[PDB]
């Protein structure tokens, strides 16, 4: 739920193509290739591989035995990716263990673990923003649809974990909700933040109607 | 009744005082008792000699030197029930004789000073602190000594450790980094460990040579040859490295505390540290801890070793260096006396601390007496200590073995110098060394565990603090009676033996027979069998050793079991377990509980109130019992006299027993016949059903006491009065509080009466208008006072038996200020079971009784007799003990054999005897059955072949055998009461000891409409009266907005707990008949937002289209 | 920086 | 400011930080008044400053303390938003609610889901002014005040 | 009236810290015992922060509610019970200045 | 459980409108006087210490009660938002 | 999660009628039948019940 | 120095108390019972001056400290609070504002306002109370229209139950 650096962390392939393998003493090596281009790898001593030397690997494919890390993952196969490799791999631990809960539920959490997204080709806040993707669904949508210059906003998919997700959030109520209160609300105060009442926490502060 | 008992292992020794611990320890620590020519100095007069020659010489004037002769304390300010019935703390005194000296003509020496008023120890081993019975627990850490760990990040090599106990002294770590180091770190920063052996002397060659020439790592140890080229200077050099920026010249000054008196100290010359060094590195150490200050150049045995056994632990084998910390002999346990030491110490040096500045201020020569001591300092230390202190708390007095087992607890939360709460994965464990030395089951569940860990049977401190446990001596194949206490350090070395192993008598019996090297279990043979273990119950506790076949049940749930004990509540009737241990006698024996005989003689009289025995010397003695006295934990304390008049006291018989005692045998509940089936639902998945049976014998009625009290207040408005004046409505309501103010004593009082009355004033500083014209037409003159009257709170009130009133002119106590006088109220109640209650067998079977049903029809056996409780099976197969179906079966013959018995535990009953004892009761339940007249029923033969069909009878066999086949199963047939049908197949029933547990203050059922608030949150707040409002957590609003649940998580929020406005709203609402209003903004929200302002930055809501909106409603618009 | 060394050097 | 005990009075311990920081003030204008040397200016609105910061954040260049008796952090404007002794997690502990009850549990046989067994006694409190109300709606008792008193003790329940 | 659907935090125009007070708290007079009454202008102080008792003022001029929303002739005392003297709020007019340590470390 | 839970459920576009419906009924059930109700002579609601539910018990087991059947009206804009407490207090007596 | 060997639960008391509405209509422990987590039934026959059946 | 402001007279005072306390410290080995503070420290020192002087002494402690077993319980929510009306008090205003009210209409305005103003109103003067009617037609009504409203009050019994 914490995208996080695993233990013994599998290195995945970034290119989707052919497997090539090596004896010399210290150090293993797979390389995947394809009539474009081939990517050396570096598997010591510990890594089992699971590849062998022959064939295909598509990209994100498991090479090393094991654990896998959410961002690579990402970067190689894509956000489609990671999310069916966060829920499956959480489900691993429920199901061996006799718990029977349905996969809506986790989808719908790591949903909120890549609802935001960094920006690198502006029209309105500069660049290195990260921030909700559809809140740019909307920039975008207006700024080529109802007014026009198409000031295309170019995003980048953003994989973050489940406690970072939320300590950084729309709200400033919310984030005030944890230890960094401080912070929260500095530069929500400075920015002049209307705390438009859309989630639960915050609304139930002000005691409000849920 | 008769009492049979199996398994034998010859029980070689008695088990211990059982609160030697706490005994003993307050005995050498104040050496009272005995002349202070009596040897044994340790403790108070350790601690005195160690900080009274107070040599001050001269910054002006000096040559100071206050001796001490002799510390001799008492006669006792008051006394025991005095202190109980007044609220003081029961201490003896102490003076000790003193004389100061003069650098002129003269030594004043003025004799007696009392400081310290110092808390004494009850017979059994408790205290009286403020009106409550206290207990110090013991606790436990790394024992003053050196060992050599493995270093933290770099799997390479392990480094070293001096730990020297009291804290205001150096610890000492010693660690090679060799591309040009080596660390060596007092207080922090390193510095060559050789600038230090040079200091001492240890030059170069002599060390690198004699000490490591056989260890390489000597090259870190000469490598920095300029500053080892030059000895004295290099004492200056490291003071140098040392920082303030000091005086380059202090000539044998600071090296002196590293060196001979106050920093290193194991308390005592010889055993303390010295062992430790001894046993594990090293060989001497002249001078306590590393000390000398005869010729100005230091010696030190102990810097050079430690380093030695590093170069050693660092490379091959010497021995293996590698210290188990959470071995027994390595993790000490402190007893009472050292904790009371510390504290008595801390205060020494806070006293000496100020009367240092009265040896300047005291003008010539009449300074012996007050110009020296001050006794303010050791009061608030000791005092705070008994009082305050984290490691004391109310003593556990539940019942006997509660207070017998709370007195003998360990603990390694304590001081700050030893262990802390980020700690325990590796303590919190059993490690191999617990044997006989700590239960491995009778800590905490929850938490605390590991932590707080009770002390087995058999284990006793013996020097210092390192449990030792017993063991007796097998020379070749020759087992012996003699014992030795053994340290957990030198159990290691032998090959130990389990007690269960076959013997002739001083011949092992097998070949093959196990043993347990230090930690792991081996099969070894009779000629290595060194030492043997005394007995199964030196393994465990004596709260755990009370568990009947503790064998047959998982270790987790025999905790509950241990636990559930020590939550035992003293019924009117008591009662023995129809089987028992071995230790109910010992328990309470050695706890307190009943009065026995000193020496043989006859009985004089017999009061419910004293037995003056005569005995045959020619003396008699009255023997007061403490009738019906509340215990810290609200269970009566009553001895009741088990002898008649005239009558020859044999010594050591229960002249009267305890609050729980039978005969002289530990009694926590009550034998009852149960049947253990379903009943409808009634015992689901822990719940028991109940026979009213029960009830109409007095049988788990429990004697409770509880305490409310009152106080007639000063205030600046008018002093309240507490006179039998209610201001406002009733005479009725005044009754039984007869004596002018004060309740009647017999009385019975139940919820809402009048237990005190009192009368304080009105409104803050002004009367009131409305009220003003209320109290005219009706009657003016009224009295215009409140009515604060202390009232029975909710829950319940029983019958006053006694009560106390400190007025104006006070005898001996101590009233507070303000306080005008108080009153006290002693209010007892008959506590039958009734449903809610909970009652528990010694295996775990934790219930709460759901239904009390009519003798009429729960299940009946074949002759008329009821079964009193139904237990449901569901709950034996999850947890894992069959012991309670062990006990009831061997129970069902002791009810038709009349007889109880006492079954080991690892060695007692077995399957065997217990269907020939089965055996024996077929023929007294049957056998008056064939006799009295009638055979067997149509139910009886119908429940049989059903019953064939099951498989617990032998086809073909006749009713009368196949009953009897049936019953040795441990189960006869049952015919439902309400039917008279009979229960298809046969079911158990038998004799089982249950328990029923004493109810904390939250069985109380709160129940909050309205009442107080805060004063700064505004959130419901309860106390004397008015149930507290409970708690809606983050979980719970979880849960709440989960569901659609939208108001009734905004009611949970404002109309319920902070909206000012809106509770008032919200009761007049309701109160009228219509919806509640509106919520109005939260008191948290409101107190935030200016929370927020008060720091600079700006909260403000805002609208529909962001414009204002406003929360605070009309205060913050200006003026 | 802690306040009392600053004052203290600055009028000494 | 409260009155606890005897004698003994109660503040809020903001009102130790907002002495700290109008004394300084005060002092400040007087020593800028009476005429003012260089050093001793700065040396107040120094003092002034770090005022300044304990009211809204004390540690955060270091802790102000009341005198001698607790070397504890005078509690600071933001500690009272962010509860930094661990007021944050009893405010989401919760708040107290006012209808609300407690007692031990015990299983109901023949009880339906639908149904649970209250205690009435427990009833009684929760359920008190709806109570009273209807106790009026009858002969049982003429007002609510009268309501009131006539449960006020246990033994007067007709 | 309106729901109130969007709140907002803004930093703190000093005009607005003196817009949002009454009276300049200027003195360290909590409480002086004989009366446990507010000393003189300090932080307790009935101008400043609010009155002492329920609709009634501090010397009695007016006591009763129909004068629910008027200050006194002779002194300041306007009133809903003493729960609008929490509620407000009173500021400190600083000789010279110094900031916010939220924003500056 | 209760009177058809299902039925009802069914008769809304979400459950929780349900909710709003029958809370908003027993809301008029009450304020306007009690005897606002659709369905009452012969087989409507009844307590037993006499048949006295008739008169003022519960609230809106009238008005489930009453929404069970298909007489009432409950839409998102039904009846303008001001003028429907106006003619209601018009018709409706008993205060 | 609750067995009868001494777990006490609390008890709150809905006010308004509407508060009433919702907590007879959508949180009444008939209606909430089927778990949040698994379609699976949470309120089923479990220990004695079984048993006898 | 204080969070309370103690005049210099006050001050020195309590320095005194102190140290006559230091010197009765010096031999009994019994903190004085306050008779031997207002003996040695002189003249007009007695009992309720040294209670009262060492309870001013105290000083304020913290609205905030760790209570009972040390925990997250601070010592505010304890402390109850005393102008607020707990819902029974505003209860029993409604109740007695509106049967005070519907007594006061069957009355006539002169001597009741009179009373009840200058008893509801302002501060609680017979003479003073009344317009330019003198005092025995104040009594006359006073008295009578009292005794009136209280009469029926006790027919139509709203008011007894004693609202407060
Ligand atoms: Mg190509
Ligand atoms: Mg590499
Ligand atoms: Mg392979
Ligand atoms: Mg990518
Ligand atoms: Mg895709
Ligand atoms: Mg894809
Ligand atoms: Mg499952
Ligand atoms: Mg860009
Ligand atoms: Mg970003
Ligand atoms: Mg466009
Ligand atoms: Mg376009
Ligand atoms: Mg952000
Ligand atoms: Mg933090
Ligand atoms: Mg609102
Ligand atoms: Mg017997
Ligand atoms: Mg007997
Ligand atoms: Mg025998
Ligand atoms: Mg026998
Ligand atoms: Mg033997
Ligand atoms: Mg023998
Ligand atoms: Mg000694
Ligand atoms: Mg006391
Ligand atoms: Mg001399
Ligand atoms: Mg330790
Ligand atoms: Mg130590
Ligand atoms: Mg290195
Ligand atoms: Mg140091
Ligand atoms: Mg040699
Ligand atoms: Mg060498
Ligand atoms: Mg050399
Ligand atoms: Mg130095
Ligand atoms: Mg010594
Ligand atoms: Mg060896
Ligand atoms: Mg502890
Ligand atoms: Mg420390
Ligand atoms: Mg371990
Ligand atoms: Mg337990
Ligand atoms: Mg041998
Ligand atoms: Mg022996
Ligand atoms: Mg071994
Ligand atoms: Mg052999
Ligand atoms: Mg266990
Ligand atoms: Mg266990
Ligand atoms: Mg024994
Ligand atoms: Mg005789
Ligand atoms: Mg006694
Ligand atoms: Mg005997
Ligand atoms: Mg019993
Ligand atoms: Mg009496
Ligand atoms: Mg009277
Ligand atoms: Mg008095
Ligand atoms: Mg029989
Ligand atoms: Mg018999
Ligand atoms: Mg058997
Ligand atoms: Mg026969
Ligand atoms: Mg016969
Ligand atoms: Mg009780
Ligand atoms: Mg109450
Ligand atoms: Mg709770
Ligand atoms: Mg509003
Ligand atoms: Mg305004
Ligand atoms: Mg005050
Ligand atoms: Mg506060
Ligand atoms: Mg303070
Ligand atoms: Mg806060
Ligand atoms: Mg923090
Ligand atoms: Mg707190
Ligand atoms: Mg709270
Ligand atoms: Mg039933
Ligand atoms: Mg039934
Ligand atoms: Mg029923
Ligand atoms: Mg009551
Ligand atoms: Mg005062
Ligand atoms: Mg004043
Ligand atoms: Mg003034
Ligand atoms: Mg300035
Ligand atoms: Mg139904
Ligand atoms: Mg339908
Ligand atoms: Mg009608
Ligand atoms: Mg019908
Ligand atoms: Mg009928
Ligand atoms: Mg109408
Ligand atoms: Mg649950
Ligand atoms: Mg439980
Ligand atoms: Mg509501
Ligand atoms: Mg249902
Ligand atoms: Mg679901
Ligand atoms: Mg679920
Ligand atoms: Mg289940
Ligand atoms: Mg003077
Ligand atoms: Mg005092
Ligand atoms: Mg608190
Ligand atoms: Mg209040
Ligand atoms: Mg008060
Ligand atoms: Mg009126
Ligand atoms: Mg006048
Ligand atoms: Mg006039
Ligand atoms: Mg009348
Ligand atoms: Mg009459
Ligand atoms: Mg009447
Ligand atoms: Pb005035």
């Amino acid at each position: 739920f914490e995208a996080r650096r695993p233990k013994a962390k599998a290195v995945i392939s970034e290119i989707d193509g052919v497997v090539r393998i090596e004896e010399t003493e210290e150090k293993l090596s797979v390389f995947v290739e394809s009539e474009g281009f081939s990517k050396e790898y570096k598997l010591p001593k510990e890594a089992r591989l699971l590849v062998k030397d022959g064939d295909y690997v598509e990209a994100g494919q498991p090479l090393t035995r094991g654990a896998i890390d959410p961002h690579q993952l990402l970067e190689a196969k894509g956000p489609e990716a990671v999310e069916r490799y966060l829920v499956e791999e959480i489900q691993k631990v429920y199901r061996a263990q006799g718990v029977k809960l349905h996969d809506k539920h986790i989808e719908i959490v790591v949903r909120q673990m890549m609802k935001y997204v960094e920006v690198t080709d502006p029209g309105d806040s500069r660049l290195l923003e990260g921030q909700v993707l559809e809140k740019w669904d909307v920039e975008a949508l207006n700024e080529r649809l109802i007014a026009e210059g198409k000031t295309p906003v170019a995003w980048k998919p953003l994989l973050m974990g489940v406690t970072k997700s939320a300590l950084s959030t729309k709200s400033w109520l919310s984030a005030a909700s944890f230890q960094n209160t401080t912070h929260v609300l500095t530069e929500a105060a400075i920015a002049g933040k209307k705390d438009e009442l859309i989630g639960l926490k915050e609304n139930v502060i002000l005691g409000r109607l849920i | 009744m008769e009492i049979k008992r199996f398994g034998r292992i010859r029980e070689v020794i008695p088990l211990p005082p059982l609160t030697e611990i706490q005994v003993e320890s307050y005995r050498r620590a104040l050496q009272a008792d005995v002349p202070p020519e009596k040897r044994e100095n340790v403790g108070i007069q350790a601690a005195f000699r160690e900080t009274f020659p107070i040599e001050e010489e001269d910054k002006g004037k000096g040559g100071l030197v206050l001796d001490f002769l002799e510390y001799r304390l008492g006669e006792p300010p008051f006394p025991q029930d005095e202190c109980r019935e007044k609220d003081l703390t029961y201490q003896a005194p102490l003076y000790a004789r003193l004389q100061l000296i003069h650098k002129d003509t003269g030594l004043i020496k003025e004799d007696e000073v009392f400081l310290g008023h110092i808390p004494l120890m009850t017979e059994d081993g408790s205290f009286i602190i403020n009106g409550a019975d206290r207990v110090i627990v013991s606790q436990i850490h790394r024992s003053p000594g050196v060992y050599f760990t493995p270093d933290p990040a770099r799997p390479g090599r392990y480094i070293a450790s001096i730990i020297p106990l009291p804290k205001r002294g150096p610890w000492i770590d010693l660690e090679v980094e060799p591309n040009g180091v080596v660390s060596m770190k007092v207080n922090k920063r390193k510095f060559p460990l050789v600038l230090l052996l040079r200091v001492l002397g240890y030059d170069q060659e002599t060390l690198a040579r004699e000490l490591g020439a056989y260890g390489e790592l000597v090259q870190g140890l000469m490598d920095e040859s300029v500053f080892a080229m030059r000895p004295e200077e290099a004492l200056i050099r490291l003071f140098t490295l040392l920082r303030p920026g000091d005086p380059p010249k202090r000539d044998k000054a600071v090296a002196y505390v590293y060196g001979l008196i106050a920093d290193p100290r194991r308390y005592d010359l010889g055993e303390a540290g010295r062992y430790k060094a001894e046993e594990k590195l090293g060989i001497r150490l002249s001078g306590r801890t590393l000390a000398r200050f005869e010729d100005g150049e230091f010696k030190d045995e102990v810097f050079l070793p430690t380093l030695r056994y590093l170069f050693a632990l660092t490379a091959g084998v010497p021995g293996h260096e590698v210290d188990d910390i959470d071995h027994l002999g390595n993790r000490r346990i402190r007893t009472v006396g050292e904790l009371m030491t510390d504290q008595f110490r801390v205060g020494l040096a806070r006293l000496a601390r100020g009367v240092r500045e009265r040896m300047l201020m005291g003008s010539e020569d009449s300074l012996t007496p007050a110009k020296l001591v001050n006794s303010r300092p050791l009061e608030a230390a000791i005092r705070e200590f008994f009082s305050r202190s984290q490691l004391s708390q109310f003593k556990d007095e539940t019942n006997p073995l509660s207070s017998l087992r709370h007195k003998r607890r360990i603990s390694a939360l304590g001081p700050g110098g030893l262990t802390r709460e980020r700690a325990g994965f590796d303590v919190r464990d059993v490690h191999r060394t617990h044997y006989g030395r700590i239960c491995p089951v009778e800590t905490p569940e929850g938490a605390n565990i590991g932590l707080i860990t009770s002390l087995a049977a058999y284990a006793r401190v013996d020097e210092l603090g390192f449990i030792r446990t017993p063991y007796r001596r097998v020379v070749g194949g020759v087992v012996t009676d003699e014992v030795v206490y053994m340290t957990a350090t030198e159990e290691d070395r032998y090959t130990i033996a389990q007690a269960n192993t076959p013997l002739e008598g001083n011949r092992i019996a097998a070949e093959r027979v196990v043993a347990r090297r230090k930690g792991e279990p081996v099969i070894v043979s009779p000629e290595e069998v060194e030492f043997m273990d005394v007995s199964p119950k030196q393994v465990f506790s004596v709260n755990t050793n009370l568990i009947p076949f503790l064998e047959h049940d998982d270790a987790n749930r025999a905790l509950m079991g241990s636990n559930m004990q020590t939550q035992a509540v003293p019924l009117i009737r008591a009662q023995a377990p129809v089987v028992m241990t071995g230790l109910e006698e010992r328990v309470v024996r050695d706890s307190l509980a009943a009065l026995y005989a000193e020496e043989d003689g006859e009985v004089a009289k017999v009061d419910g109130n004293r037995i003056v025995v005569r005995y045959e010397d020619g003396r008699l003695v009255e023997y007061p019992l403490r009738r019906f006295y509340r215990s810290n934990q609200g269970t009566a304390l009553d001895q009741r006299p088990r002898v008649v008049v005239g009558q020859r006291v044999r010594k050591g018989d229960l002249l009267a027993d305890g609050p729980a005692s039978e005969n002289g045998f530990l009694a926590l509940g009550q034998n009852v016949l149960v049947a253990i089936m379903p009943f409808d639902g009634y015992n689901f998945e822990d719940a028991i059903v109940i026979s009213e049976e029960l009830l109409k014998r007095d049988f788990y009625t429990s004697i409770h006491i509880e305490r409310y009290e009152i106080e007639a207040r000063d205030t600046k408005l008018g002093p309240e009065r507490i006179t039998r004046d209610i201001p406002h409505l009733s005479e009725a309501a005044l009754r039984d509080l007869d004596e002018e103010g004060v309740v009647r004593i017999g009385a019975e009082v139940k919820p809402g009466d009048i237990l005190v009355g009192r009368t304080s004033f009105k409104g803050e500083s002004e009367p009131t208008p409305e009220e003003r014209l209320l109290r005219s037409i009706f009657g003016e003159k009224a009295r215009d006072v409140k009515d604060t009257s202390l009232r029975v709170p909710p829950g319940e009130g029983g019958i006053v038996v006694r009560t106390v009133r400190l007025r104006r002119g006070d005898p001996g106590v101590e009233l507070k200020p303000g306080v005008r006088e108080v009153v006290r109220v002693y209010v007892a109640q008959k506590r039958k079971l009734q449903v809610g209650d909970k009652l528990a067998n010694r295996h775990g079977n934790k219930g709460v009784v759901a239904k009390i049903l009519p003798v009429e029809d729960m299940p009946h056996l074949p002759d008329g007799t009821p079964v009193d409780v139904i237990l449901n099976p569901l709950g034996v197969p999850s947890r894992m003990n069959l012991g309670q179906i062990l006990e009831t079966h061997l129970g069902l013959a002791g009810y038709f054999l009349g007889q109880r018995y006492i079954s080991p535990i690892f060695d007692g009953a077995k399957e065997p005897e217990i269907k020939e004892l089965l055996a024996q009761a077929f023929e007294v339940y049957f056998g008056k059955r064939k006799g009295e007249g009638f055979g067997v029923d149509k139910r009886e033969v119908e429940v049989l072949r059903r019953a064939e069909k099951l498989g617990l009878v032998t086809p073909g066999k006749t009713p009368e055998e196949q009953l009897k086949e049936l019953f040795l199963q441990g189960k006869v047939v049952l015919y439902d009461g309400r039917t008279g049908e009979p229960i298809e197949g046969p079911i158990v029933v038998g004799q089982m000891f249950i328990m029923k547990l004493y109810h904390m203050v939250e069985d109380k059922m709160h129940a909050r409409s309205t009442g107080p608030y805060s004063l700064i949150t505004q959130q419901p707040l309860g106390g004397k009266a008015q149930f507290g409002g409970q708690r809606f957590g983050e979980m719970e609003v979880w849960a709440l907005e989960a569901y659609g649940a939208a108001h009734t998580l905004q009611e949970m929020l404002t109309l319920k707990s902070d909206d000012i406005e809106g509770r008032n709203a919200a009761y007049e609402a309701i109160i009228k008949g219509e919806d509640v209003p509106e919520p109005s903004v939260p008191e948290s929200f409101r107190v935030l937002v200016k929370e927020l302002q008060a720091l600079a930055l700006d909260v403000q809501t805002l609208d529909e289209k962001d414009n204002p909106v406003d929360i605070f409603e009309g205060l913050a618009s200006k003026r | 920086k802690i306040s009392t060394s600053d004052p203290v050097r600055q009028y000494l | 400011m409260v009155q606890v005990d005897g004698g003994r009075f109660a503040t809020s311990d903001l009102n130790d930080l907002y002495r700290r920081l109008i004394n300084r003030n005060n002092r400040l204008k007087k020593l800028l008044a009476q005429g003012a040397p260089e050093i001793i200016i700065r040396n107040e609105k120094r003092m002034l400053q770090e005022a300044v910061d304990a009211l809204l954040d004390n540690g955060r260049r270091g802790a102000p303390v009341t005198n001698p008796g607790s070397d504890r952090p005078l509690r600071s404007l933001t500690d009272i938003l962010s509860g930094k002794q661990g007021r944050f997690r009893q405010n989401l502990l919760g708040k107290r609610v006012d209808y609300s009850g407690r007692s031990v549990i015990v299983v109901g046989p023949q009880l339906k889901l639908h149904q649970c067994g209250l205690p009435k006694r427990m009833a009684l409190e929760l359920f008190k002014p709806f109570l009273l109300k209807k106790m009026e709606e009858k002969g049982i008792a003429p007002n609510v005040k009268a309501a009131r008193r006539m449960l006020e003790r246990q033994r007067d329940i007709k | 009236k309106k729901e109130v659907r969007k709140v907002r935090i803004a930093l703190a125009s000093p005009e607005k810290i003196r817009s949002w007070s009454y009276g300049e708290v200027e003195k360290p007079e909590t409480i002086n015992y004989r009366t446990l009454k507010p000393e003189r202008d300090g932080l307790f102080d009935e101008r400043i922060f609010g009155p002492i008792k329920d609709y009634e003022c501090a010397c009695g001029k007016y006591k009763r509610q129909r004068f629910e929303g008027k200050v006194c002739e002779r002194c300041g005392v306007e009133v809903t019970k003493s729960i609008v003297r929490r509620y407000r709020m009173g500021h400190i007019e600083l000789a010279t200045p110094a900031a916010h340590i939220w924003f500056v470390k | 459980a209760e009177p058809g839970i299902d039925k009802l459920f069914g008769m809304v576009d979400s459950k929780y409108r349900l909710t709003v419906v029958v809370a908003k009924r027993a809301q008029q059930l009450l304020r306007h006087g009690f005897k606002n109700t659709v369905l009452e002579p012969e087989e409507r609601p009844k307590m037993q210490t006499l048949e006295g539910l008739f008169d003022d018990p519960n609230a809106e087991t009238w008005a489930m009660k009453e929404l069970l059947t298909g007489r009432l009206v409950f839409g998102e804009n039904l009846v303008p938002e001001d003028r429907l407490q106006k003619e209601m207090e018009r018709i409706y007596p008993g205060e | 999660n609750a067995d009868f060997d001494g777990d006490q639960m609390a008890v709150h008391v809905p006010l308004s009628s509407f508060a009433q509405a919702e907590a007879r209509i959508q949180m009444l422990s008939a209606h909430n039948l089927l778990s949040p987590a698994s379609g699976e039934p949470l309120a089923k026959p479990s220990r004695d019940i079984i048993l006898g059946l | 120095a204080r969070t309370i402001r103690i005049p210099v007279h006050m001050v020195e005072t309590i320095n005194k108390l102190s140290r006559t306390a230091r010197q009765l410290q010096q031999e009994l080995g019994r903190e004085p019972t306050y008779e031997e503070i207002a003996e040695a420290m002189g003249p007009g020192w007695d009992a309720k001056r040294v209670e009262e002087t060492l309870k001013i002494a105290q000083e304020p402690v913290s609205l905030e400290t760790p209570i009972g077993d040390e925990k997250d319980s601070f010592y505010g929510d304890f402390i109850p609070d005393e102008h607020l009306p707990s819902p029974v008090d505003a209860a029993t205003q409604s109740l007695l504002s509106e049967e005070l009210e519907k007594a006061l209409s069957k009355l006539s305005e002169r001597e009741a306002m009179v009373l009840k103003l200058r008893k509801g109103l302002i501060d609680g003067e017979e003479v003073g109370a009344f317009f330019g009617v003198t005092r025995e037609r104040i009594r006359q009504i006073e008295n009578k229209a009292l005794r009136k409203l209280k009469y029926h009050e006790s027919r139509t019994r709203k008011l007894r139950d004693f609202l407060d």
